[PDB]
């Protein structure tokens, strides 16, 4: 019982709070992504572009 | 007495001081996730511009 | 001293490198008053997202060593597979984005 | 007196050493058993000093 109370009260709030931090770091890496995205189609287009002309 | 008053007043006053370092230290982090968000958002909508 | 055994055991079953210990006292208390490394020697707190993912992934993974319960160990392997779609696919990302925007500086050279 | 466990909740709570046939926590940490065995054999190391 004494294992499970810290599964529950020392191991339970240490994992929500991992959770939370880690969902935020999660959100903080679709960002990183969709910004690496949008710098992807800037490069992208002016390859393509100068290439062009 | 008086210098376990002194130690008293002096630990509520460690406490005080750590409870304003603990809203200073919440406060850092949220100016990281802010500073995170909103240059990410700024970057967004420059490159959408671009 | 007063560190639960939770971390305690995390730190005694770690190395002593001193880049996961000072994570794992962040992780305790949020952030990490880590001793500069530069000439001007001063103490400055540093904050758990500052770590590099990786290492977080590593602790959250011998966590769940030793607590493999099954609600556990489902959670690590959704958020280890959330890691190695979201986060590796962004790290393609950079790497390629990082060998195409020499790409463009070598246009940009070029024209 | 005596109850039996869920297996379940006992492999993931101890491990268990088939070779000597002992358990522990899986984390480590020190209970009542660690106290009692560690006890005994040094009560029968210094009996044999």
């Amino acid at each position: 019982e004494r294992s499970k109370l810290d599964l529950i009260e020392e191991v339970e709030p240490l994992v929500r709070t991992l959770g939370d931090k880690l969902r935020k770091s999660m959100g903080r890496m679709q960002r990183e992504l969709d910004t690496l995205q949008q710098t992807y189609e800037l490069n992208d287009l002016r390859l393509k572009k100068n290439i062009s002309m | 007495i008086t210098l376990e008053k002194d130690i008293k007043n002096l630990k509520h006053d460690i406490n005080e001081k750590t409870q304003i370092n603990e809203k200073l230290e919440l406060e850092l982090s949220e100016a990281n996730s802010k500073f995170e968000l909103s240059k990410q958002e700024n970057e967004r909508l420059l490159v959408a511009q671009r | 001293n007063s560190s639960s055994g939770t971390f305690k055991a995390l730190s005694a079953v770690f190395k002593d490198d001193p880049q996961i210990q000072r994570l794992l006292y962040a992780l305790e208390n949020g952030s990490v008053l880590m001793e500069e490394e530069s000439n001007n020697q001063r103490r400055k707190t540093i904050f758990v997202e500052d770590f590099p993912t990786d290492l977080i992934l590593k602790v959250m993974a011998e966590v769940t060593d030793l607590w493999p319960l099954t609600e556990f160990k489902q959670d690590y392997d959704q958020l280890y597979h959330n890691y190695e779609q979201l986060s590796s696919k962004l790290r393609f990302i950079k790497k390629e984005v990082l060998l195409q925007d020499d790409r463009l500086k070598t246009m940009s050279q070029y024209h | 007196l005596i109850k039996d466990c869920n297996h379940d909740e006992a492999y993931l709570l101890f491990k268990v050493n088939p070779e000597k046939q002992s358990v522990s926590r899986r984390d480590g940490k020190e209970g009542v058993f660690d106290y009692v065995i560690k006890r005994d054999t040094d009560m029968k190391r210094n009996r044999r000093l």
